[PDB]
């Protein structure tokens, strides 16, 4: 449970974190663990250091469309004004 | 405006449509069309054009909302108190 | 030294009602009050006008003091630039009277402060040079000129277009970052101008656009309307119990 | 085209009209004198703004290019037209 949170925790967001910098954490010496973290993470898997791209990640707008819910939100509002009325 | 509106829409849109199988002339011409695409300065089509004007949606609602919530405070405060105030000056003191 | 002139001033407001007649006490007493008011920078007309009241005073005195009495008054007319009396004095019959040499250089200083334009300030300053040193503060009466004066020239080249580059907005000026932009930047806390600067690309931009109207027209109700219900709390608790 | 997609780039009428670059502004700003188009342009980016429209004459594919485009007017806001009928009438009666 704390093995995992390796991968959750320290990001997002950071930019690079190198190599055997995330190997003090995770102790050992070259273990399987962070090679399955290359496959689940994805992530990057780069030569000596580690990479968040793209870009910190999917860099969010983040919508256009909430301007529909917006005149949604005025219809029960302009109801409600209606209520008293 | 919606029902009137728009059933003469289906109604033409039914006979112009005829126009190519049957009944041509009228042509018209050229009216049929002209004015139409006056009526397409918007269409308003998928999506509705609007990536200009969504912005501008909301801005138009921008203040109704803001007034319509700024005075509907201040009028409970007039209906509010002067209630409660005239309420209790007959409720209690008449038993 | 400004306390002992106005202690001497100061008795001499019961000396000039104390005997019969002054004969002209009051009259110098207020180009005297026209001294020391003035240095207090109080108002700049008033001070002025004690001027045009000596002048009514002056009439008929020894020539050298009323060829004198127009250093002070005409040149009172570099320092204010807006006294609006400048018409009645100088084009009156009783300021046309003096046709010396010394009033005809003074005639056109008179002319001078009608002048303005800092391209002819400039010019005419050498040649005045002598009538400055006449000037009773050298430095107060064409400083609060100058720097007016900074900015009138100022209001010229900002006005048309509405963004500048700062760095040749300021090059006419001959400097930015030490005073000008540090005045300018006062200017914004003066309310004269309303803008903003930009340090790193150097370009001025003017924007009068942020209005205050709906929203103090509605919180600051509110919190008169904090002393409905407060004021109401007293007939609230007084009924019930 | 339905548009808007109103703007348009200087490329594209460089590729249809095939006209250069310097070209473009006396022949899209001679057409706001002919009254085909009012669309100012935008010379930053060098994009070509339209507004209002000149059709011309008709065809049979234009007849259904616009039952397709027109009556998508008609179906989608009488269909929200009746929400707007339908959950208000409620509060009129």
């Amino acid at each position: 449970t704390i093995r995992d949170e390796i991968a959750g925790c320290i990001e997002k967001a950071y930019e690079k974190i190198l190599f055997t910098e995330a190997t003090r954490i995770l102790f050992f010496n070259t273990p399987k663990k962070m090679t399955d973290y290359a496959k689940k993470r994805g992530w990057v898997l780069g030569p000596n250091n580690y990479y968040s791209f793209a870009s910190q990640q999917q860099k969010p707008e983040d919508t256009t469309i909430p301007s529909t819910e917006l005149a949604k939100q005025v219809i029960e509002y302009a109801r409600q004004l209606e209520m008293i009325v | 405006h919606g029902l009137k509106g728009l059933n003469s829409k289906l109604l033409d849109i039914r006979s112009y449509l005829e126009k190519v199988a049957t009944g041509k002339l009228p042509i018209n011409h050229q009216i049929i069309y002209q004015l139409q695409d006056v009526f397409n300065l918007l269409p308003d089509v998928s999506l509705q054009e609007f990536v200009k004007a969504f912005y501008l949606k909301t801005n138009d609602q921008m203040v109704v909302v803001y007034l319509a919530s700024l005075i509907r405070s201040v009028v409970a405060l007039h209906n509010l108190i002067n209630n409660k105030i005239a309420n209790r000056d007959a409720e209690k003191k008449e038993g | 030294n400004l306390p002992k002139a106005r202690a001497a001033l100061t008795s001499a407001r019961t000396t000039a009602n104390a005997i019969y007649c002054p004969p002209k006490l009051q009259a110098t007493l207020d180009m005297q009050s026209g001294i020391i008011h003035a240095a207090e920078e109080k108002d700049w007309k008033t001070a002025y006008s004690y001027f045009y009241e000596a002048f009514e005073g002056y009439d008929s005195i020894d020539s050298p003091k009323a060829i004198t009495s127009l250093k002070y008054m005409l040149l009172c007319k570099i320092m204010l630039n807006t006294p609006e009396d400048v018409q009645a004095l100088v084009s009156g019959k009783l300021a046309l009277r003096y046709a010396g040499r010394q009033t005809e250089a003074l005639k056109c200083v008179a002319q001078a402060s009608k002048n303005r334009s800092l391209a002819d300030f400039e010019k005419a300053l050498t040649d005045y040079r002598a009538e400055l040193r006449d000037d009773p503060i050298i430095s107060t009466h064409l400083a609060k000129l100058y720097d007016n004066l900074l900015e009138q020239n100022l209001i010229r080249v900002i006005e048309p277009f509405s963004r500048v580059q700062i760095e040749h907005i300021s090059s006419l000026i001959k400097l930015s970052k030490a005073d000008v932009e540090r005045k300018l930047s006062q200017m914004i806390l003066d309310k004269k101008f309303h803008g903003i600067l930009d340090q790193g690309e150097g370009v001025l931009i003017i924007f009068d656009e942020p209005p205050v109207d709906k929203t103090y027209e509605a919180a600051l109700e509110t919190i008169q309307n904090m002393s409905k219900v407060v004021d109401s709390l007293y007939n609230k608790a007084k009924k019930l119990t | 085209r339905p548009a808007n997609h109103r703007q348009l780039t200087f490329e594209e009428i460089a590729k249809s009209a095939k006209i250069t670059v310097n070209e473009v502004e006396l022949l899209v700003m001679k057409a706001l004198s002919v009254g085909l188009v009012k669309g100012s342009i935008d010379e930053v980016d060098k994009r070509v703004h339209m507004t209002w429209v000149q059709p011309r004459v008709l065809d049979l594919q234009q007849i259904k290019g616009m039952k397709d485009r027109l009556e998508f007017w008609c179906t989608d806001v009488k269909s929200m037209e009746m929400l707007v009928e339908h959950q208000a009438h409620d509060i009129l009666t």
